[PDB]
């Protein structure tokens, strides 16, 4: 069971982040679809939190 | 609590609290079309509509 | 008639790059005009049936935004594009064919 | 080579049609540069024959 | 100051260098120019957050210039307008450059 | 602090004292509307303050 | 400033512009046109305040 | 979206640029084909008709 | 139009790029499941088409 | 996921994915008319679970 990967048909660049904070990486505004989508819905929640 | 908000349009939205339950037997006159004494109070956030 | 073309939009010959021109050409107008129409029609008082005043703005925002920035493209249309055209019709197989 | 030069010019070479701007960002850093105080510091007679 | 000079009789600066060669006046480069300016200070003083920034959100540093104000619905406006004050360094450097 | 908090200084020579600590309203707005400039206008900017 | 049930001086929206209006020609254009928006809201609870 | 992101290069000679994009195209020699098979064309119709 | 627009496209020094517009929309919108419907034709027109 | 205590995560991404798929993505990309005109006026808080 444990021995699968998801395989992504399209992975996100990683000219696609910022520099480190010390261990994450912010995502560029100029990056849209999916991902970018996922990434504000989290973050508005957080916010709230 | 209406007075201690900062929105412009929260006295109108107050007045339209009552008046939505007061639809049945106090009618009053709307001003622009389209919109009714039964209208979601909380909708009335323009200038135009007071 | 012979050796000339017909074409959309005004066109002039290509001056130094400097602001005036960038932001005069027609389209640059049309694109003006349009978005500052557009604003007004969502600020309309009939719109209250679903554009509360946070989406009034957040709306009225996104307008100005598209309306402010910069983009070469009327430039190009107005003073580069026919240059192109003109020479690229000299040399494909098929003339232009136009009414 | 400050602007206007990186990935259009030989290393060899310079840009003479963006020269105003660089020769001005250059002057800008010897501005800069040179933003100090001119601190004082232990005076001394002269006991010698010169 | 630094991205008038570049261009061509630019909002109101005074131009000693003009006798030098300067033939792209396009919006990137001045760009450039204002990030070159940007991280110049930001060296120079050890500056820390956003300092200059955001100017170049519409990308055409050419027209840069601050402004605010309101509307009301009754149609009245307010306008206020926010021009920098008198500066040390600016006036330095025209010396520099005449020199 | 609106008066309160009153102290005073005393009386006695300073020579060479420095305290470049201080600016005109109109270098204040500039800052205020430049850092009104660096933010996204929705609610994240709002929040924090 | 806090206007107070005048509905000709409701305030509808906050402006700022990143560049002169004069330079692009825009200088008889609808003020919104020219200028960003600020737009933020805070949805408060009224049984808390009262 | 064309017509609203319409940056441009940053050396941009329009002389340079054009000439050196306009010469290939001027190494063909389909513009003499075209006019030998109109003149075909032309021969060809008057006979048949 | 193909052959053409080909040639247009590989002879022509202007360039498209949807960078600084996606910036500036970004620092108002944001896509999240309140205010995605108001939103979601910019969605779909800064959607990279390829 | 070994409790309750993950559903709430998957959940959560399983809903973000899906809203951005019928409000974004489909349209997008679906080439029935029909379908399209079917596909609008949907949303998840009232069409998915």
């Amino acid at each position: 069971e444990y021995s699968q990967v998801p395989d992504i048909k399209d992975p996100i660049p990683p000219s696609a982040w910022t520099g480190p904070i010390g261990n994450v990486r912010y995502l560029l505004p100029s990056v849209q679809g999916p991902a970018r989508h996922l990434y504000d819905t989290w973050r508005a929640a957080a916010r709230q939190i | 609590a209406g007075p201690m908000t900062s929105d412009p349009h929260s006295p109108v939205k107050v007045f339209m609290a009552l008046a939505n339950l007061l639809a049945q037997p106090e009618p009053i006159a709307i001003g622009v079309p389209g919109m009714h004494q039964t209208t979601p109070a909380s909708q009335f956030s323009h200038p135009g509509v007071w | 008639p012979p050796n000339r073309m017909v074409y959309p939009w005004p066109n002039q010959p290509l001056p130094r790059l400097t602001v005036a021109p960038t932001y005069d050409s027609a389209m640059s107008n049309w694109i003006s005009t349009t978005i500052a129409f557009f604003i007004r029609v969502v600020n309309s008082v009939n719109m209250t049936a679903t554009v509360n005043d946070l989406t009034r703005r957040t709306m009225t925002g996104v307008m100005t935004a598209m309306r402010q920035v910069k983009t070469m493209t009327p430039f190009y249309i107005q003073h580069m594009c026919p240059t192109e055209l003109s020479v690229l019709a000299s040399v494909t197989v098929t003339p232009p064919f136009q009414v | 080579k400050t602007v206007l030069s990186r990935g259009y010019i030989d290393n060899a070479q310079f840009n003479p049609l963006a020269l105003r701007s660089n020769v001005l960002l250059m002057l800008l850093q010897f501005t800069l540069s040179n933003l100090k105080i001119n601190k004082s510091s232990t005076f001394t007679s002269d006991v010698t024959t010169i | 100051s630094a991205v008038a000079q570049c261009q061509d009789a630019g909002f109101l600066v005074p131009r000693p260098l003009d006798a030098l060669r300067q033939f792209d006046v396009t919006s990137a480069a001045a760009a450039e120019i204002m990030h070159a300016v940007n991280d110049a200070f930001k060296t120079a003083f050890d500056l820390d957050g956003a300092l200059l920034d955001g100017l170049a959100l519409y990308g055409d540093p050419r027209i840069a210039d601050l402004s605010a104000a309101y509307l009301q619905y009754g149609g009245n406006v307010v306008r206020e307008h926010v021009p920098p004050g008198p500066s040390h360094i600016h006036r330095t450097l025209q010396q520099v450059e005449s020199t | 602090a609106n008066n309160l908090l009153n102290s005073t200084i005393p009386i006695s020579l300073r020579p060479t004292i420095l305290c470049p600590w201080f600016a005109s309203s109109e270098d204040l707005r500039l800052q205020q509307v430049m850092h009104l400039v660096n933010i996204s206008s929705n609610t994240a900017a709002a929040l924090p303050l | 400033p806090f206007t107070r049930l005048v509905q000709n001086d409701v305030i509808t929206n906050v402006l700022v512009a990143r560049v002169d209006p004069a330079q692009r020609g825009d200088a008889a254009v609808d003020i919104r046109a020219t200028h960003a928006t600020f737009a933020a809201a805070l949805p408060v609870d009224p049984a808390a305040i009262v | 979206v064309a017509m609203l992101c319409g940056q441009t290069e940053t050396n941009l000679i329009p002389s340079h640029h054009y000439g050196k994009a306009f010469a290939p195209l001027f190494a063909s020699n389909a513009m003499f084909t075209r006019n030998q098979r109109a003149v075909i064309t032309r021969e060809a119709f008057v006979c048949a008709r | 139009v193909e052959a053409l627009s080909t040639l247009l496209r590989s002879v022509t020094p202007l360039v498209l790029d949807p960078t600084v517009l996606t910036n500036a929309i970004t620092t108002i919108s944001e896509s999240t499941t309140q205010t995605i419907s108001p939103i979601s034709e910019i969605l779909r027109l800064l959607q990279p088409m390829g | 996921s070994g409790s309750t205590a993950t559903s709430t995560e998957h959940t959560a991404n399983n809903s973000t994915m899906m809203e951005y798929f019928l409000n974004v993505h489909a349209p997008s990309h679906v080439k029935s008319a029909s379908l399209k005109r079917i596909l609008t006026d949907m949303t998840i808080q009232r069409n998915y679970v």
